[PDB]
């Protein structure tokens, strides 16, 4: 069936300016008797369902910002974005509604260049309450950073920890257009109990020198 | 207005079935076509059905076609789809939406989870505040399926909030974090719980955190 291919796959683009995102398909998608090209657009913002910001390959949905644009014909298509805003941040995707499987393009994230961010960071012992339960989780968090880039190191006693910690970021803010990231670094009670120096150490952009973060036991 | 609202999503055996419902008000069911789209978290759309007006043309995704089913019932303003013999790679939030130009309007969305994998229920930890600012949070640990959802003080705190995607974990089950900022002044003044709700195993907790 129709295959549509997007590009790029991930955009990367600054506040103010034009955004452009291309979909092309396998074949043509222009229905003769209807003289339209049946092509969809949509934004999906982080955590919600998609929106439909254009038909028909160039009618906007009323409500839909005139930011927005479609453009093209035939088999080359295209969703222009004029003067980014912090909340464009999203994936958009392109849909042909012409012959079923009415079938997507793979999407295209949507990154907001921004001014670079220092993260500050964060550092929680584990509770009570889980050691209790014969395990300790140590978490470090960078807040509101920019860009995306950063190492987490995890030193207990100065020595340097592997594969035994996991990082969440979440998605780009949609007013600051900065990222968050979480790291837990997990171990059982008794090899917790055998250590006292648990440090978090975070470089960054943004940093002018690493910055570490930790506690003793 | 117009609202889609789809239910009946949930966790199931791999080789069983699920049938999903959309309820839609605010405009004339009966004059539109009605599609279902899924997409695994973190990835794509993906096409799954459509039916016109009458329900009497259909089409399917290639993946599933005879497997699902796609139905409506214009007296009652209810799209179903019931799925068949699930697999894996049929894990989705599964969506309805209406067709016009687009597919114009689109549901929340309901989770279907297709895993052999037992229920579990969360612990909720404190994350106790790292004090000009402070940070203090909540560890959400060891569920399954996703999703958990985490307010802060019955919702009166969202500034300053990062509820952090869920990872999977070497166990196989989820964990995830909320945190928030705060004036490192306000732990001596103010409240602060974090209220958690695991849907899928009834786990509904609201746990202080304090220094
Ligand atoms: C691909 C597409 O646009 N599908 C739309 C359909 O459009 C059909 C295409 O077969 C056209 O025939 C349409 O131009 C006829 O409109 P109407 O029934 O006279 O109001 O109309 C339905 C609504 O009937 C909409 O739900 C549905 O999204």
């Amino acid at each position: 069936d129709i295959q549509l291919t997007q590009s790029p796959d991930s955009l990367a683009v600054s506040l103010g300016e034009r955004a452009t995102i291309n979909c092309k398909s396998s074949q043509s998608i222009f229905r003769t008797s209807r003289n339209k090209n049946l092509l969809n657009w949509y934004q999906q913002r982080p955590g919600q369902p998609p929106r439909l910001l254009i038909h028909w390959a160039s009618t906007r949905k009323s409500g839909v910002p005139d930011r927005f644009s479609g453009s093209g014909f035939g088999t080359d298509f295209t969703l222009t974005i004029t003067s980014l805003q912090a909340e464009d941040v999203a994936i958009y995707y392109c849909q042909q509604y012409f012959s079923p499987p009415y079938t997507f393009g793979q999407g295209t994230k949507l990154e907001i260049k921004r001014t670079v961010a220092a993260p500050s960071v964060f550092i929680f012992p584990p509770s009570d309450e889980q050691l209790k339960s014969g395990t300790a989780s140590v978490v470090c968090l960078l807040n509101n950073f920019y860009p995306r880039e950063a190492k987490v190191q995890w030193k207990v006693d100065n020595a340097l920890q592997s594969g035994n910690s996991q990082e969440s970021v979440t998605e780009q803010d949609s007013k600051d257009s900065t990222y968050s990231l979480s790291s837990t670094l997990t171990l059982s009670k008794a090899d917790y109990e055998k250590h006292k120096v648990y440090a978090c150490e975070v470089t960054h952009q943004g940093l002018s020198s690493p910055v570490t973060k930790s506690f003793n036991r | 207005e117009v609202q889609l609202v789809e239910s009946g999503g949930g966790l199931v055996q791999p080789g069983g079935s699920l049938r999903l419902s959309c309820s839609a008000s605010g405009f004339s069911f009966n004059s539109f076509w009605m599609h279902w789209v899924r997409q695994v978290p973190g990835k794509g759309l993906v096409w799954i059905s459509f039916t016109n007006n009458e329900g009497t043309t259909t089409a399917y995704a290639d993946s599933v076609r005879g497997r699902f089913i796609i139905s409506r019932d214009n007296a009652k303003n209810t799209l179903y789809l019931e799925m068949n013999n699930l697999r894996g790679e049929d894990t989705a939030v599964y969506y309805c939406a209406r067709g016009d130009g687009g597919l114009d309007d689109w549901g929340q969305g309901t989770l279907v989870t297709v895993s052999s994998a037992s229920t579990k229920g969360p612990s909720v930890f404190p994350l106790a505040p790292s004090s000009g600012t402070a940070a203090l949070g909540c560890l959400v640990k060891d569920y399954f399926p996703e999703p958990v959802t985490v307010s802060w003080n019955s919702g009166a705190l969202t500034s300053g909030v990062h509820t952090f995607p869920a990872v999977l974990q070497s166990s196989g089950l989820y964990s995830l974090s909320s945190v928030v900022t705060v004036p490192s002044s306000s732990l001596g003044t103010q409240t602060y719980i974090c209220n958690v709700n695991h849907k899928p195993s009834n786990t509904k907790v609201d746990k202080k955190v304090e220094p």
